[PDB]
């Protein structure tokens, strides 16, 4: 009769809600702002944090961090504010009553995992939780068992072939480019239109800028060419102030770091590349099934155009002789999420959580031989 | 814009139903801006001002006793925040009516206005020091002193958010 | 059961009363006049100075000075001379049992604050005192948090933008052009009509006339063109002695100094092009609600149409898809007062004065680490 | 036989001179002043714009701009104003003679280069052009091929990390704090002295107070703490008009905004922190050599002590197993303009120019494909 409780704790957008679930209750994007100002009203100088949407509206006056950088947690003090805003302030469940889920990215360092799964016993009291590769979840949202996970998050992006049940651990890629360093490739590119973005509080205006105006071209090469002629890729951005921006093309530069990673100078393939890659390094039986599944989640696969460079890209390196299909699901940006509602809501997996007197005979060192 | 904040029954009891009192009473007085209410001059915004002055002024009396019995920190800090808020946009109220008021004896429309953002601003300051007041009364409710004030989470009428749309 | 005792000292006019009220008991102009003649009778010949009313009442025998000249004070011994009338001459109450509360325009020297409190303290023995900033007050007198102040008043005009409770110090824009320097462009634009204003007891006579007559036209170029077909501009204003002038286009003129400093020399922008200057200082994200909420307190912007002027120079420099709101409140003349009613009357300022037992062991220097 | 004209157009320090030479012929501020007063006398009317030493002389009459702000150029017909004084006027040679070489901030508008190449082929006619990075002259002009440039000039502060011949453009980090900036806090915080400096011809004279008086401490604290034991910090300066001013703590508040932006307000790190942040930008083979190679160009480098703050601030951050070795060349300010004597007089340079012929079948976008 009792809900579990499930919390993508992203990069960029803290999702949460309750298992079995179709939608995520709370979504807000993960950042802890302390303001800087002097203050001088006597009245509103005594909120030393803000988090979540309230930090997002008033975010002038607040240098702004984020706790999670490319996965890991930088910062526990400020994890555990956005978590204490995750379930109290905008879910309003009381996590001694829920059993939690959580999310981590593969290949994540052991302190990370071992420390988030103290904070949420010795602080918050939950009765069991469990934590996720971030990448086993969505083959759960698209309704499959075999493919490969192309998880393209904020911080990390990972590809995970997984086949009918069993992973391939020896094949999990990590790459360290997602939608970050394109927001921050785009304050370096958006300089030679002369618009200067230099602060903390604009990456969200360049990160808004991403969201409407950044497509993916299928051949770069052209497109480039096609926009000297200066006619028709121009598109017009209005800001918060009032001044508007036209952008060129900077409009297909940004998502074009995702399949040349050299452009931030970045020694490593593109996301084209080392899928490619790391289906090589899987074994020759099971490579059809994975050329063929090819799920994508995580929001910088949300890009207009995005399915139909990875195939095209993909099918040039691939052998002709057997379909590519890059499976593009429309809600995928919550798909982590999805999954997450569908495995802790699964009748077969309530003997496999972390209860809270399996914690504290064996301390933190349990979650290692129970996840992963 | 908290009408769709404000959903909640006439539970609570002591918190809950004079916030909706605040509720309505700014719905009835933002709408003189539009001007199809029971506002007509400008002296009844006046007398409304100093209702949601009073109003604020208890709120903050009741968040002071709340705020006695939570332990440390981390929603306290954030209650004695909103607190503060609420009882300078209170004050300011109160004596910044009392100008207007002498104004209109001595001899029209931003007049209200300003009154109205004051008003609004409080609106927000109390919607936040409710939201508060209910993580700091159920996060510690097996704590000592909380149980006295007998506010369990039942009594609060807040229910889950809406379904996020998974696409546009 | 106390109460706190306010005074903003002016450039132009003192103004005090008691917190919690809506206006100021005693307002008067701080003048210090000293006679100037022989004094053949045998009484009358011992009052050595005059101070406010009485000597607003007496000023053809007296030479006038200010103490205050652009913010700062120039002349210690008749500010003490004008805060003494002011508490027991006007006020009649002791300095003793009222906490007192002071007012100072942004950027000014420091040692005339420090002098300032050393004279509230080791002269009248106030039991605690605090200075706050001129136009900070003026957000509470509207009712606001947010928005930017254009605080004009006779020594100075400046412009402070607030955002809710936090404000920029690196944007506060104080210019030295105000309403004393508009009388004495008037006095300089009057001789070509014929009439001389030398004297300082004159500069009372055509501040007067800036008083009943200026106003500020929407357009100035054509409104200066109307006035050479000199029909209907022209006003007849009574002099103290009887003779009546005519007044043409320098009606219009005087406060056209607002908006083109480069009449009397200054290189300056006007105070609509230094509020578009320096809300430009401002960050991106908080632009939008500072073009919303201007405020205008100050005696200088009560010229009639100085509100339909301001909105017409500001929104041909802004960008047009959001709209500019001067908001002009009507008492506006004593909102820097209604403020320091506001904040020396409530209940969480009780713990931010200065005390007098906090002064003694730290000096005069105790006020720069508690005001701003 | 022909020599090479370089020309480094700083934001606020024209200078220029022949290649293979070894000091600047001319240097002139980049000054344009227009008049702003009546000019009553017959003759001296028609004289309509000054630029260079005649406008520095001459200043108490002149609305003084400066064409270039932050790197880019605001104003065309001021800067072509100000290149035809500097070849013809002060250099007194033909442009069509000798080919030109001009400095470029690194991650500038492409615009500004565009209209720059313009109007030195279109309008006086060079034989061959070329626009060389502001930083990677600054190793030219040292000696060496590695080590990162922090190249603080007027208008910008540029790090670059160079290894030997390669720069690495991921990791040019420009910040927009520099000298100009601690002109106007100089002019900010004189005022709590009671001086007011508020035109544009007394920021002449509060950079010149920059120039003889302003150090910068080697630690800030204690510093601080022996400036209110007001002994030994303080120093008399001598205005043009004869007017002494007493400087305290003031001569060195105003280089640590260098080391603390939070100062006016800018979020941002100082250029100790942006010099670890931009070097841990790098790969961990070159890190060794950037660290021990530390060049600093640009005449805001020329404080009192900034090479010894440089080193001790960054040996905090750095690891303590290798040495920082912050090199400081006593000829820096004119840094930028010795390696351009350097490359434009190199023997394997001269089939890198942009010849007219080259220029005019590919238009102005030739600059892109052939600098950077
Ligand atoms: N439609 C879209 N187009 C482009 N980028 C998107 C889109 N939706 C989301 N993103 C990017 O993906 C990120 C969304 O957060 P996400 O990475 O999905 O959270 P998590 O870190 O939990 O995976 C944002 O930072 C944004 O940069
Ligand atoms: N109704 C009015 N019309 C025009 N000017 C006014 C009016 N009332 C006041 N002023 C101007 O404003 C000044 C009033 O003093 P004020 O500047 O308000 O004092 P403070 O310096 O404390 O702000 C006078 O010098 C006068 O020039
Ligand atoms: N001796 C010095 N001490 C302190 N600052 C200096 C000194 N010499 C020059 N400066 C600063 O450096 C600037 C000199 O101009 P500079 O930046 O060298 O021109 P450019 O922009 O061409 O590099 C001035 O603005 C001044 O602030
Ligand atoms: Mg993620
Ligand atoms: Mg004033
Ligand atoms: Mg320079």
């Amino acid at each position: 009769e009792t809900t579990a409780l499930v919390c993508d704790n992203g990069s960029g957008l803290v999702k949460a809600g309750f298992a079995g679930d179709d939608a995520p209750r709370a979504v807000f994007p993960s950042i802890v702002g302390r303001p800087r100002h002097q203050g001088v009203m006597v009245g509103m100088g005594q909120k030393d944090s803000y988090v979540g949407d309230e930090a997002q509206s008033k975010r002038g006056i607040l240098t702004l961090k984020y706790p999670i950088e490319h996965g890991i947690i930088t910062n526990w003090d400020d994890m555990e504010k956005i978590w204490h805003h995750t379930f109290y302030n905008e879910l309003r469940v009381a996590p001694e009553e829920h059993p939690t889920l959580l999310t981590e990215a593969p290949l994540n360092p052991k302190a990370n995992r071992e420390k988030m799964t103290q904070i949420m016993f010795e602080t918050f009291n939950v009765p069991a939780m469990y934590v996720a590769i971030q990448a086993v979840l969505s083959l759960y949202a698209s309704g499959r068992t075999t493919g490969i996970v192309l998880d393209s998050g904020d911080g990390v992006t990972h590809n995970v072939p997984i086949y009918e049940g069993y992973a391939l651990p020896h094949a999990i890629m990590r790459l360290d480019l997602a939608g970050r360093d394109l927001t921050d490739y785009l304050m370096k590119i958006l300089t030679e239109r002369g618009y200067s973005f230099v602060t903390t509080a604009e990456r969200e205006i360049v990160r808004d800028i991403k969201e409407k105006l950044c497509y993916v071209a299928l051949d770069f090469e052209n497109e480039m060419a096609t926009a000297a002629s200066s006619s028709s890729l121009e598109k017009s951005y209005e800001l918060p102030d009032g001044q508007v921006i036209t952008i060129g093309n900077e409009r297909f530069r940004c998502p074009e770091t995702l399949f040349q990673p050299s452009f931030i100078g970045m020694e490593s393939a593109g996301i084209h590349e080392t899928t490619y890659n790391s289906i090589m390094k899987c074994d020759i039986d099971i490579r059809k099934d994975l050329y063929a599944n090819n799920v994508m989640s995580g929001g910088t696969t949300m890009y207009p155009g995005i399915a139909d460079r990875m195939q095209k890209e993909i099918t040039a390196l691939a052998p002709s002789t057997m379909k590519i299909k890059i499976i593009a699901p429309p809600e995928r940006k919550y798909s982590v999420w999805i999954g997450g509602s569908i495995l802790a809501s699964l009748s077969t997996f309530q003997q496999m959580w972390i209860t809270k007197q399996e914690y504290d005979e064996a301390g933190p060192s349990i979650v290692h031989r129970k996840c992963f | 814009l908290d009408a769709e904040v404000s959903k909640w029954d006439d539970s609570g009891n002591d918190i809950i139903v004079l916030a909706k009192q605040m509720c309505m009473i700014m719905m009835e007085m933002t709408d003189f801006t539009r001007g199809k209410g029971p506002l007509k001059n400008t002296s009844d915004v006046i007398s409304a001002a100093k209702k949601i002055a009073e109003a604020g002024s208890r709120m903050d009396k009741l968040g002071r006793t709340i705020a006695d019995h939570c332990p440390d920190s981390a929603c306290k800090q954030d209650l004695l925040a909103y607190l503060q808020r609420i009882a300078l946009y209170c004050h300011q109220l109160n004596i910044c009516s009392k100008v207007k008021a002498e104004v209109q004896n001595l001899g029209g429309v931003d007049s209200a206005m300003s009154l109205i953002q004051a008003a609004k601003n409080l609106m927000n300051a109390v919607v936040q020091t409710v939201k508060a007041s209910y993580v700091a009364s159920t996060k510690y409710q097996k704590s000592q002193g909380m149980a006295s004030l007998n506010l369990p989470a039942v009594s609060w009428k807040m229910k889950a958010p809406e379904k996020k749309p998974l696409v546009k």
